[PDB]
């Protein structure tokens, strides 16, 4: 609930996130979803942040059940 | 440097607006549909936008023009690929066309000064001689070495064929079925 | 007057300049006055005139004044009318290594310092190419850190240029030519001055490396990117509609 604008600014500079943005730019000539989600409206940005934060990071689980 | 100038010029293409509407951007977009590979430009619009190109293009026009040509080619490549991604290999340089209304200078008042600069004038037309052609991209083979090469000429429609790729001097034949040319005419005035 | 000063102030490439221009003017005047000194292309009629102008006034310096067939002819006529490392025990001069250092367009102080190093420590040598190459490479790395930082491509281009100039395909020897000279030249005060001037200190700033090595976590490893970078990058997608 305390996801602040300064944290949003600093996390926006993520280079893999830049790779994602540019890959989508090249994949779609239209640019509606990027304007929907990008910092220009921070609601979508924080929604994406939580969406990809809840992920499992499957590499660790893969190591775990590989040991299993 | 030259890249600072080329950037200050390319910004004028897409980052300029008047009457709250893009002019040159959509002009290029329409021109590419027309298959024109050229444009129109007003040099009055460039004085207020930027002064880093006027005072140096005035005195070194030949030095600065081809940079603008290449910048236009770059913009064309970007917009071409983006438009192909939007809907629906060979993109040569685009001729730059401009005009002005700053002043007019008569032939009588000319001198041997301000030579190689840019000038304005008026007159009347007489000659329509012939569509004499020049070369832009022509291929070459050496007659003994059978060594293929290539050459391209840009604006002077300075250098000659290579004198040596034993074969001796003048070892090159000129192909035509795989060459490229443009047109020009010798126009008069009085 | 323009060309006269152009050639006279080409000597570098108080009273000296004024007296030399006067001497050149009057000497050319004397040479062109009579009908005795003709068939002389002005293409080169301001060289030995300058030599004898130097000879005249107070002092004369033989080197770099004649710096050819017709040179001696005109002098007499006027004065009467009035790989690269396997090679062992190579030799060098001032201007040879000045050229090798000047192909990069580096300043003259660095070239003079290298020349001083050579003329002081060229007695126990095996191949001067190694020492001079190492010196110039470690000068380039120290002075060009800014553009290398903003463009990691330079590293390969510079190394290729200095691998092709010495006609070699293997480069580990060049790496040695760099590290050995770094080991040897590591403790001289002029090297210290160059270090403080061009702020390489192993390619990283002093104020950052102190905290990098002191044992802190506030050390700024720039995996993230600067704010101005993002500010200037935004423009690229600002115009994405086209
Ligand atoms: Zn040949």
């Amino acid at each position: 609930d305390f996801l602040n604008d300064d944290y949003l600014k600093i996390l926006s500079r993520c280079p893999t996130f830049m790779f994602f943005v540019e890959g989508l730019i090249k994949q779609h000539a239209p640019a509606d979803e990027i304007l929907s989600l990008l910092t220009n409206k921070n609601r979508g940005l924080e929604e994406f942040f939580v969406e990809f934060l809840v992920r499992e990071n499957p590499i660790n689980g893969h190591a775990k059940f590989v040991a299993r | 440097d030259n890249t600072e100038i080329i950037k200050s010029f390319k910004n004028f293409i897409l980052e300029f607006r008047l009457d709250s509407q893009f002019i040159y951007r959509d002009q290029l977009r329409n021109n590419i549909l027309v298959k024109n590979y050229s444009l129109t430009v007003n040099m009055e619009h460039l004085i207020g936008y930027n002064e880093d190109i006027y005072k140096k293009l005035s005195d070194e026009p030949s030095d600065i023009i081809p940079l603008f040509e290449t910048a236009i080619t770059q913009v064309a490549k970007r917009i071409s690929i983006l438009s192909r991604a939007q809907s629906a290999n060979s993109l040569p340089t685009f001729q730059l066309i401009l005009n002005s209304n700053a002043n007019q200078i008569p032939l009588r008042d000319l001198d041997s000064e301000h030579v190689s600069k840019i000038v304005r004038l008026s007159g009347i037309i007489i000659s329509t001689s012939v569509l004499s052609s020049r070369a832009t991209y022509l291929s070459i083979m050496c007659r003994n070495c059978r060594h293929t090469t290539s050459i391209t000429i840009n604006n002077f429609n300075t250098v000659s064929l290579p004198r040596s790729c034993n074969c001796g001097p003048d070892p090159y034949i000129i192909i035509h079925e795989s060459s490229k040319f443009i047109d020009q005419q010798f126009l008069k005035l009085q | 007057q323009h060309c006269v000063a152009e050639v006279l102030r080409l000597d570098p490439q108080s009273g000296y300049l004024k007296k030399l221009t006067n001497a050149t003017s009057i000497l050319y005047n004397t040479s062109l006055n009579k009908v005795m000194l003709k068939q002389d292309e002005e293409v080169a009629r301001c060289h030995i005139c300058a030599y004898i102008a130097s000879q005249k006034m107070n002092e004369k310096h033989m080197p770099d004044l004649c710096y050819p067939k017709k040179a001696k002819h005109l002098m007499n006529l006027f004065r009467q009318s009035l790989s690269l490392l396997v090679k062992k025990y190579c030799k060098m001069t001032t201007e040879e290594i000045i050229r090798l250092c000047n192909d990069f367009e580096l300043p003259r102080e660095v070239a003079y310092k290298i020349v001083d190093e050579y003329n002081i420590n060229a007695s126990r040598l095996v191949c001067p190419w190694q020492l001079v190459c190492g010196l110039v490479l470690n000068c380039t790395f120290i002075v060009f850190n800014e553009r290398r930082r903003k463009d990691p491509r330079i590293d390969h281009f510079i190394v290729s240029k200095m691998c092709s100039l010495m006609l070699t395909s293997k480069v580990d020897d060049v790496i040695e030519c760099v590290k050995l000279v770094k080991e040897l030249i590591i403790g001289e005060k002029w090297f210290r001055d160059l270090q403080i001037r061009y702020d390489d200190f192993d390619g990283i700033r002093y104020d950052e490396i102190i905290f990098r090595k002191l044992g802190s976590m506030l050390q700024t490893t720039n995996i993230l990117v600067t704010d101005d970078q993002y500010n200037i990058w935004k423009k690229r997608i600002e115009m994405d509609l086209a």
